[PDB]
């Protein structure tokens, strides 16, 4: 059809399509483009038309499946408009792409203060970083907000669990990257260790699928689980767990171009279901039958990219 | 003057020695030197927000025992 063209931000796509899909990330939206319009800023209001744009889409998809095509088919210049305006970068990193999205609502809640809080409440949390240094075994903390967890896929099968652990774990610092502690005056040895202090609604997780000798892609994902639990690495003891409703995959050879693919999950018949977003299309998925597509068994030729777990 | 961690791609943690007036490409051009990539497939994280070329350290509140995350960019279209 003539939503051909959809292929070509399909790192925007991937991040709109999750974020539709987060839970309230497009009550915040509404909230913020109420607030705006009785004000009288441009992310708000084109995010409000894409929502809109997307809410006509899904009603339709799910009422009259046959005008659903027609009316895709029907005005599509209108849907490729507003994604031209909402593009906040070539073909471009998903990540990179959210991150900006993500920035730019957030400084236009601060300067909307000066319901607010959409992004720190979703997306934002706070990390404690310990170090120990081995010679006098004091203990220096640093706090350091975030807003996605970025672990590595490969050591140099493995689960998702040990790739927290690369990220979270006491790991012993060496050789030439020795601490300076300033109580020693000395370059010693030293443990750092990360800790999850403040929880965001959605946990975001960045696989670091791609490596240096000279840069190439790791094809290899993880074992994905569909409940995180982060008590392991947590300040306090914590009963929530986190739930995957989200994954963005990257297809391609290489890290210098591809395409990225996102797959929602549905929170009717529907619910509980995974729609798999390519381009045009869309279809819906068995809980059981995305989950196999995800085994590194399977070699999948999509790669994993992001992760995101919103709390039970 | 002061001595940040880097958290590499593979997870490891790596130490520079930096300025607080020290710009994000000289700080990239040290981490080229620890770990073979070059500045421009670089991309660096603090406290969630990408570190643009152009600032100085000083400019993000960066301080000594701050940490940087190391990522790089998966094109796609
Ligand atoms: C073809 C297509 C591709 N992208 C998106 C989309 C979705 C969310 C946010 C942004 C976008 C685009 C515009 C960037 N939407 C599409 N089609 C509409 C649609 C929506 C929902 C469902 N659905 C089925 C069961 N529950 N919801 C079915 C069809
Ligand atoms: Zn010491």
């Amino acid at each position: 059809v003539g939503l051909n063209n959809l292929g070509n931000t399909s790192y925007l796509n991937s991040i709109l399509q999750v974020l539709y899909f987060c839970p309230g990330f497009k009550s915040g939206v509404k909230h913020l483009f109420n607030i705006i319009s009785r004000k009288k800023y441009e992310l708000i209001c084109s995010l409000q038309s894409l929502i809109i744009s997307v809410e006509q889409l899904q009603a339709s998809f799910l009422l009259n499946p046959e005008k659903y095509t027609d009316e895709l088919a029907t005005q599509p210049r209108r849907l490729l408009n507003t994604l031209r305006e909402l593009n906040p970068m070539l073909q471009h990193d998903a990540q990179e792409v959210l991150q900006c999205i993500l920035g730019n609502i957030q400084e236009t809640c601060q300067l909307l203060k000066k319901g607010f809080e959409l992004v720190e409440k979703l997306f934002q949390g706070q990390l404690v970083l310990r170090t120990r240094c081995l010679e006098c075994e004091s203990l220096t903390e640093r706090r350091e907000d975030f807003q996605d967890i970025s672990v590595p896929v490969q050591e140099d099968m493995k689960t998702l669990r040990w790739a927290i652990s690369q990220f979270a774990s006491v790991e012993r610092i060496v050789g030439e990257d020795k601490y300076f502690c300033e109580n020693c005056h000395h370059y010693t040895e030293a443990e750092r260790s990360l800790l999850f202090d403040k929880m965001p609604e959605v946990i975001t997780i960045h696989l670091k699928c791609f490596a240096a000798s000279g840069l190439s892609k790791i094809n290899t994902p993880l074992l994905t689980p569909l409940k995180l639990s982060l008590e392991e690495w947590s300040t306090k003891p914590t009963n929530d767990s986190y739930g995957l409703f989200a994954v963005v995959m990257h297809s391609g050879i290489t890290i210098s171009s591809g395409h990225y693919t996102a797959s929602v999950k549905v929170t009717k018949e529907y619910e509980g279901k995974w729609l798999l977003f390519d381009d045009s299309e869309v279809k819906v998925t068995e809980e059981k039958d995305f989950l196999n597509s995800l085994s590194p068994s399977t070699s999948p030729t999509s790669t994993p990219y992001l992760l995101f777990y919103k709390k039970l | 003057s002061m001595q940040i961690f880097v958290k590499t791609l593979t997870g490891k943690t790596i130490t520079l020695e930096v300025e607080p007036s020290d710009t994000i490409e000289n700080v990239k051009a040290k981490i080229q030197d620890k770990e073979g990539i070059p500045p421009d497939q670089q991309r660096l994280i603090f406290a969630g927000k990408q570190l643009e070329d152009g600032r100085t350290l000083s400019d993000y509140n960066i301080q000594k025992e701050s940490t940087l995350h190391l990522v790089l960019r998966l094109r796609g279209g």
